[PDB]
């Protein structure tokens, strides 16, 4: 049976098959300067150095993070973070030393500086992430299964006469009814529909997401201190649609256990309710002892694919603190409230109207935090237009606190006709109109695009209007993105201040065969290595070419995947043919993953191969020592040959013959040659 | 305060070229393609952590988390849309108010990376797919 | 079984090496690659060169076929032109079968009177006995599917650029005719209506 | 307080059928022949089935592909029958293999093509075909493999 069968996910990847790195080094720069030119106070001189370093030795990835600051008047080398990262394939978690954030959901952001060892869900196949039902069923006779959407099918596949479960099923969004119907070769068909509505802290059926962080609490903030803490999380999918997350926050003063439960309940919706109980010692010598319920909602859709509604309610009772009121200084108004309601409704199939409302209500300070958010946005063909409305009434007398905004994007290839070469057709026209309900106006008209073969240099010259005070602040910027790093340089002008922005950015990585320069890195990267291919643009990627020594970097790929790496033929050199133009590489979280391209450099050449005035057989293998060359004769004694000197000799293998040629300069200097050399 | 870099303002993300095969399916997703947000002169003292929440045009209710791609002369492709990720993994809701994952602010130039992805809700048809959306920076 | 990157290859006027990606989805299957291009006459021509033109893959994995231009200018600069692009896969008591996967390669001349979007509209429809005739004045190649003469579908038929297709038409069909060519990608385009002229 | 837009730019191309025939090596099982069986030309063997499969593809662009079968012809008459490739001792004599069709037409081995007609099976959509063998006035105790073509032209 299918449920006794070891059957593997969809887009599975044997660990074995992900690719650890190699051995090499990592230097990130990000170089900053504004030149602010005022009438009243001269000119200065802004410069912002900010550099990463990294060292990917076996699996242990360090990282470390500088700042550099300059005024126009001192050097301060500032540290920011340094991490040792690592990966656990066997507990299917990743490790990390040194500093670092807690990620926690059911607890607040935390930054601190110790060891977190937590679950990882991107070393997961793509099919098993999010939340979505599994599939129970026993089959009588061998069936066909077909687990199939409200649009269309999903899961098609064979079960076996015998017990049977599904896991493949992807996240498809918020709300899915699945519709399970199996045939069987007998009987006849069996269907049955499930409903399900998701909610982020919902896992999927015996899938176990875990955290546990230990070490000292950092803040920016110098008043707050750095007590030592503890802070595990777990997260389990219990059958039948339910989910059970805990978490304890241990520390010197603070101590703190949530417990929580989430409910799949289909047609009707998505629940979540969760306790937290703490007991904290405040600043003062005062310990206070409160819980807090963090009820959370989401409905269905409502009529046919409409309206979707959110209500999170939170309600903190009075000596509630978190982690932070625990850990400010030695001496230094609780939320009683706070409600998020949020409908989204669709019109028109372009329209999407947006309300959000959040309603928070303190101890003893009656007044209200109302924040009321209104978004409409709509596609109308290439015009896509936008009408933002806003209204914040806070607790410290923030008054109306109105905003409206307007935008619209206008692409030209709206007038511009579809073939058109011009280089206007990657332009669009942006106009942009806000009022504060005051009176206060901004508006700003701007063009933008690329105007590069590649479509790497980025313009965008937008002027504008500020009118209470009336300001034409004008606005010019210019982004390239070539192969050996970024450089933005930009105008900005106003009425008596005029900045010029300059910076770069680049990624270095000192590996095995020298140092390679290319765009900044971004997590994982793929050193795509094809020496003597100088100058070939890769695929997919804007702006990332081998230098002159043939090697290049990626700025991004994804962990844990398949992804392809491909050399762009066309824009490569015609004296230069690649054995391989794709390859395959499965990176690791933060590696350094080589893609080796073997490229030979001898011109191109397409022999007509004759043996006794017969010509070779389909399959003969055509080799070459002299320039370490290989071919297959395809048919009526035609080889292909990459990589092949002027003057040479042929070896021929149907199942030991010898080919001598000679050609002539205008042959080297054509693309492709094709010669007729009779074989000995 | 501070505000967005000069250039990041307006930006344009190629995503590239995705096969039927790679989308075939609802749920099915391309490869993430890195896009990152500058901000500069943002100080620890004025403004401590920030965050962005996007703001476009969901193709369906069902799916709010994506975008809705614009109609084109030569031709739109259909059942597909534009997804953002975050630091963190997750996706985003194109909701005005629904921020981002909070992040530490250090001080002068501050980049913010996400990932931009093909999400198909059900067989995607062939064609050229471009959406818009616009975001908004709230500071604490 | 290995598989076309598209289907349908366009090479405009003025290129040098098209490409064409073959993959392998099965994971053990060993192939030989044979690829070559033939004209609109189903006849074996050098006029373009598939390089590699045969070649062994291994399992799974993907090339990258050049399509190499020899036409030395020689093709019209007026209307498009029409190739045929043939990959076979040679699997190396039983028969063994060799798959020849064909495709449509598109010499496009690089300027031409009409863009590609407005070709699909502009396709008339004579209407005789037993004849169901596709004129098309556009300088494309016309790819009509769901030829809809009222309630039957006729065929699906190729309507070369400034040329006039012959359809065979039972008498029963309606007046009214639908029908909805390929585009570039090669999805569907909506469905239109002809007109008589 | 405020920022700006961005926008995302990409192509989605549509990718051609993988074919897979039978089972791997595009392999399909014949039974042994028969000599007592196959005496005179209208004489057959088991009609083995199996089918071809167009996966990892659209409905659409599989269902409008059109399919035709070739090879070598053994002789003039025998058009259909499909001459066997052996050249060994296991070659017999007066032997070939016949692709034949749905119904169990006799399908032309010259080039016409047809069209496919794919049925959308759960998985993919599918053509079956079958296979049998054709004796042309006598039968020979050795190994007939042969060697047939498939051409998918994608409309």
């Amino acid at each position: 049976p299918q449920a006794f069968m070891s059957n593997r996910a969809r887009g599975y990847i044997p660990p074995e098959l992900w690719d650890p790195g190699i051995n090499a080094g990592l230097l990130n720069y990000n170089f900053s300067g504004n030149s602010v030119q005022n009438r009243i106070g001269g000119n200065s001189h802004y410069a912002y150095l900010n550099l990463q370093s990294g060292l990917n030795i076996g699996a242990w990835r360090l990282r470390d993070n500088t700042t550099w600051s300059y005024n126009s008047s001192k050097n301060k080398w500032q540290h920011i973070n340094t991490w040792l990262e690592r990966d656990i394939i066997p507990l299917r978690s990743r490790l990390t030393l040194g500093d670092g954030y807690t990620q926690g959901d059911i607890f607040d952001g935390i930054n601190f500086r110790g060891a977190q060892l937590a679950s990882d869900d991107n070393m997961l196949p793509d099919s098993q992430r999010g939340f979505a039902p599994v599939i129970h069923g026993i089959a009588r006779g061998t069936a066909q299964v077909t687990i199939k959407q409200n649009g269309y099918d999903i899961y098609n596949s064979t079960v076996p006469p015998g017990p049977f479960t599904i896991n493949d099923i992807y996240a498809a969004g918020n709300s899915g009814d699945l519709q399970v119907t199996i045939k069987e070769a007998d009987g006849s068909t069996q269907i049955f529909t499930v409903p399900y509505s998701s909610v982020p802290l919902l896992q999927r059926e015996g899938h176990t997401r875990y955290s546990i962080t230990a070490g000292e609490y950092r803040s920016g903030n110098a008043q707050q201190e750095k007590p030592r803490f503890f802070q595990s999380t777990l997260l389990h999918g219990l059958p039948a649609g339910w989910t059970i997350y805990g978490g304890t926050q241990l520390a010197d003063r603070y101590r703190a256990f949530n417990f929580g439960i989430g409910k799949n309940m289909g047609a009707l919706g998505a629940l979540s309710v969760d306790m937290t109980q703490a007991n904290s010692t405040l600043p003062d010598d005062s310990q206070h002892d409160g819980q807090s319920v963090r009820f959370l909602y989401n409905k269905s859709l409502n009529e046919s694919g409409t309206n979707i509604q959110l209500v999170g309610y939170r309600y903190s009772t009075s000596g509630y603190f978190n982690f932070a009121d625990t850990t400010y200084s030695r001496m230094n108004y609780n939320k009683r409230g706070k409600l998020q309601l949020t409908v989204t409704q669709q019109l028109g199939r372009t329209s999407t109207l947006y309300l959000s409302g959040s309603h928070q209500t303190y101890w003893g300070t009656s007044n209200v935090d109302e924040q009321f958010q209104a978004g409409l946005n709509t596609a109308f063909e290439d015009i896509n237009w936008t009408l933002s409305y806003s209204l914040t009434k806070n607790a410290w007398q923030k008054g109306r606190d109105q905003m409206l905004a307007l935008n619209v994007n206008i692409p030209f290839s709206h007038w511009l006709r579809s073939d058109s070469k011009s280089q206007w057709r990657h332009a669009s026209a942006s106009y942009s109109m806000s009022h504060d309900l005051n009176g206060r106006m901004t508006n700003l008209a701007g063009v933008y695009g690329t105007l590069l073969e590649d479509n790497n240099l980025s313009y965008s010259v937008q002027t504008g209007y500020a009118g209470g005070n009336s300001g034409s602040t004008g606005y010019a910027t210019l982004n390239y993105r070539g192969g050996y790093g970024n450089a933005n340089i930009g105008y900005s002008h106003s009425d008596d201040i005029k900045q010029l922005y300059y910076g770069v950015s680049g990624g270095v990585l000192a590996h095995a065969n020298g140092v390679t320069l290319g765009q900044p890195l971004n997590d994982t990267v793929v050193l795509v290595k094809a020496p003597g291919a100088k100058d070939a643009k890769v695929e997919n990627q804007t702006g990332v070419r081998t230098d002159w020594r043939g090697y290049a970097v990626l700025p991004y790929a994804t962990e844990y995947r398949e992804n392809r790496v491909a050399l762009d033929t066309n824009t490569l050199a015609d004296n230069v043919d690649l054995d391989n133009a794709v390859a395959n590489v499965v990176p690791t979280r933060g590696a350094i993953v080589r893609a080796e391209f073997k490229a030979r450099v001898g011109i191109k050449l397409l022999m007509t191969l004759t043996h006794n005035n017969k010509p070779l057989p389909f399959g003969a293998m055509v080799t070459s020592e002299s320039s370490q060359s290989s071919g297959i004769v395809a048919d009526n004694g035609q080889v292909y040959l990459s990589g092949m000197p002027l003057a040479g000799k042929v070896q021929v293998k149907w199942g030991h013959c010898v080919a001598n040629y000679q050609l002539p300069p205008e042959s080297q200097q054509q693309l492709l040659t094709q010669l007729s050399a009779e074989c000995r | 305060a501070c505000a967005v870099d000069a250039g990041s303002v307006d930006q344009t993300v190629q995503l590239g070229q995705v096969r039927t095969a790679s989308l075939a399916q609802e749920g099915a997703t391309s490869s993430a393609v890195g896009f990152n947000i500058q901000l500069n002169d943002c100080d620890t003292n004025v403004a401590s952590k920030a965050a962005v929440a996007f703001l476009g045009t969901a193709i369906d209710a069902g799916h709010t988390n994506v975008l809705a791609l614009q109609s084109s002369a030569a031709g739109s492709a259909t059942n597909v849309g534009v997804q953002i990720l975050d630091r963190t993994g997750a996706a985003l809701t194109l909701d005005g108010a629904t921020f981002s994952s909070e992040t530490t602010l250090n001080n002068g130039t501050n980049t913010i990376p996400f990932q931009a992805r093909y999400f198909a809700t059900g067989a995607a048809t062939p064609g050229a797919a471009n959406a818009d959306a616009t975001f908004k920076v709230q500071y604490q | 079984g290995v598989a076309l990157g598209a289907t349908r290859v366009i090479y405009p006027a003025g290129q040098k090496q098209e490409q064409l990606a073959v993959t392998n989805n099965d994971e053990n299957s060993t192939y030989l690659i044979q690829s070559w291009v033939e004209n609109a006459d189903g006849v074996k021509d050098g006029r373009f060169i598939v390089t590699p033109p045969l070649f062994a893959m291994k399992g799974k994995k993907e090339n990258t076929l050049r399509i190499l231009d020899a036409t030395n200018n020689q093709l019209p600069q007026d209307r498009e032109s029409l190739f045929w692009m043939n990959v076979k896969a040679i699997p190396s008591n039983t028969l063994q079968l060799a798959i020849i996967s064909r495709i449509k390669l598109y010499y496009r001349p690089a300027k031409l009177a009409l863009p590609p979007d407005q070709a699909a509209e502009k396709l008339r429809f004579r209407r005789s006995a037993n004849s169901l005739t596709l004129i098309n004045p556009t300088p494309y190649y016309l790819t009509v599917t769901e030829l809809n003469a009222g309630t039957r579908v006729l065929e699906n038929a190729l309507v070369p650029p400034m040329g006039e297709s012959t359809v065979k038409l039972p008498s029963d069909a309606g007046s009214n005719i639908t029908y909805r060519t390929i585009n570039d990608y090669g999805a569907l385009t909506p469905k239109m209506t002809g007109v008589m002229e």
